């Protein structure tokens, strides 16, 4: 099953019963210049992955924005008034109304 | 050469959290590729240790630095072609259809040479990938080619 | 550990505790350096490499003694991974040395039993185990040789599956020389099958 | 504010002002505290409601007294619209130090000390992210319910 990953000749190696068996030194230097063969491949598609990973956080941050705001001074509000007579009449008589 | 594209200036204040028009060193993979560059974040490292240009002591920035550094990257930008991501993720399973199984590109996304976190994996596979457990990589390579 | 209760009293002579293993496994190696080395009175002696002549070598010895042979008089040494295998062929470094060598670290361990591919490598106690012990019998009953420790009762019982499984004859070819102990591996070979299938 | 807001506000209005002429005198102020089980409401509270006014207490001046004191005040669906987006799987109230990390590293106003005093009447549960809803409520209408 760990096999299943990387980047890596799924040729070069072969299970049995009690082992895997793995080549090195040819098939070994092959795989090496395929190794890097994919950092290339690989680190390219890696940073526009990166890239574009932030690039939704971006988008995400800004819808946020306001949000967060009305978050934050609507709080705000709150600690100052609660602690208000004219507030905590309006509180218990809140009730009474329909 | 501007084409003098001014907006990399104005794109580096969005990115400048103190407004002294500097931007740390560290800032600076993750800003070229929102300026459509897409360097290997080793690549991003040695360019950075070639110049005698430590990221592990504090680091400020100028955009005297940091557009030079964005004009050497963007020769590497032919390294970018979509029929090796597309035959890579081929290769990776069997039958002549385009699915990944879930936790395989997961895990190859996370501990296969440049480490992407977790996080970053399970939000670049939200949407592409449905609840059968196989995303389709003709789809998901092109949204991801999308931004 | 959990797994062996039914040598329990033989398992010693089969298998090691789970941490002499793990701490034998896990432990510091310095590959680029440990090797193996030929020996003009004894035959491989095991040595750390100090220099190199270009084509020469010079090595230290276990014992204290330092030598300074060819660059083929010269073999590697595996990993502390593989310290007292099973099986000698899953080892990384297939050499004259360190078959010998497995051999010999198991067996001062009193190991009688290690396996060397198909082959199911057999040294003579020279003194008396709980091995042909009557529990042990039953316990390599059913039991592929993966699912065991090195024994001759593995094969002997694998035959037996193999033989019912795929419907063949089978063999087992006892082979040594006069003083290796055969008559008295064949006879418990086959006492084991009077036992098992009487 | 919107207009069912502004309807429980002429709802309170009308309650305190007791002569139904428009305008809540200091004698409204203190016929709604006798009203309520306040004998002992002094003068000096009265005056000092007063003084929060630039003139006499109509309609548009209370509304535009409690406009200016509640610049940030949230009706109580829209505090669980955001509430309901940090815990999008739905039900599970959220970690204590989820929502101490999230409010610092995204804004000023979720700075600690100010997560401090969070903790300290809306209590533990409410404080520590996990409840949910009960701070909705007494962000709405004040004091423990």
């Amino acid at each position: 099953k760990l096999l299943g990953g990387g980047d890596v000749d799924h040729t070069q190696y072969a299970f049995g019963h009690t082992k895997v068996f793995f080549k090195a030194g040819l098939l070994g230097l092959l795989e090496e210049m395929r190794d890097d063969k994919l950092a290339e491949i690989i680190t390219a598609t890696q940073a526009r992955c990166r890239g574009f990973l932030m690039r939704v956080e971006y988008r995400a941050m800004v819808e946020r924005r306001e949000s967060i705001f009305c978050i934050q001074y609507n709080v705000r509000s709150f600690m100052n008034v609660k602690h208000w007579p004219w507030m905590k009449l309006f509180f218990k008589i809140k009730p009474l109304l329909k | 050469s501007k084409a003098a594209a001014d907006d990399f200036k104005e794109a580096f204040l969005l990115f400048d959290r103190t407004g002294d028009a500097k931007i740390t060193a560290s800032q600076v993979g993750d800003i070229a590729r929102a300026l459509g560059q897409n360097p290997t974040n080793a690549e991003i490292n040695k360019i950075l240790g070639n110049p005698s240009k430590e990221e592990m002591n504090a680091a400020a920035i100028t955009f005297e630095e940091f557009l030079p550094m964005l004009q050497a990257a963007a020769n590497n930008k032919d390294q970018g072609t979509f029929e090796d991501f597309v035959e890579g993720l081929r290769v990776f399973d069997k039958e002549g259809n385009g699915t990944v199984m879930g936790a395989e590109l997961r895990h190859v996304l996370a501990t296969l040479g440049e480490k992407m976190t977790e996080e970053e994996v399970e939000e670049l596979m939200k949407g592409q990938e449905d609840s059968n457990g196989c995303i389709n990589y003709e789809a998901f390579v092109k949204h991801i080619m999308s931004v | 550990d959990a797994e062996m209760a039914a040598f329990g009293e033989a398992a010693p002579y089969l298998r090691k505790s789970e941490k002499e293993r793990i701490e034998a496994q896990n432990k510091p190696f310095d590959a680029k350096s440990s090797v193996f080395v030929v020996h003009p009175k004894q035959s491989f002696v095991k040595g750390t490499i100090q220099s190199k002549e270009g084509g020469k070598v010079t090595v230290k010895t276990e014992g204290g003694e330092t030598l300074t042979v060819k660059e083929d008089q010269v073999f590697s040494m595996n990993p502390p991974k593989y310290d007292k295998i099973e099986d000698m062929a899953m080892m990384t470094h297939l050499h004259e040395p360190a078959v010998l060598y497995n051999l010999k670290e198991r067996y001062a361990a009193w190991m009688i039993y290690t396996y060397s591919g198909l082959f199911c490598v057999t040294v003579n106690p020279y003194k008396w185990l709980p091995v042909y012990n009557p529990k042990v019998v039953l316990a390599y009953r059913g039991k592929k040789r993966q699912e065991a420790p090195p024994h001759i009762f593995s094969i002997s019982d694998n035959a037996y599956q193999f033989m019912l499984t795929d419907r063949e004859n089978q063999s087992i070819l006892i082979t040594g020389e006069s003083g290796a102990g055969k008559t008295v591996n064949t006879k418990r070979v086959i006492q084991y099958f009077a036992t098992i299938a009487a | 504010f919107d207009e069912t807001e502004i309807e429980d506000f002429k709802e309170a209005f009308t309650v305190i002002d007791q002569n139904a002429d428009g305008i809540i005198d200091k004698d409204d102020l203190r016929e709604t505290f006798a009203a309520m089980g306040r004998l002992n409401v002094k003068n000096e509270e009265l005056d000092a409601m007063i003084k929060e006014a630039s003139g006499p207490i109509n309609f548009t001046v209370f509304l535009t007294m409690f406009g200016e004191k509640l610049k940030g005040a949230d009706p109580e669906d829209v505090i669980m619209g955001a509430f309901k987006v940090l815990d999008p799987d739905g039900k599970g109230s959220i970690k204590k130090s989820f929502l101490e990390e999230l409010l610092t590293t995204g804004g000023g106003r979720f700075t600690p000390e100010e997560i401090k005093n969070m903790w300290a009447a809306f209590p533990p549960d409410v404080a520590g992210n996990v409840d949910y809803k009960n701070i909705c409520y007494v962000i709405t209408h004040g004091e423990d319910a």
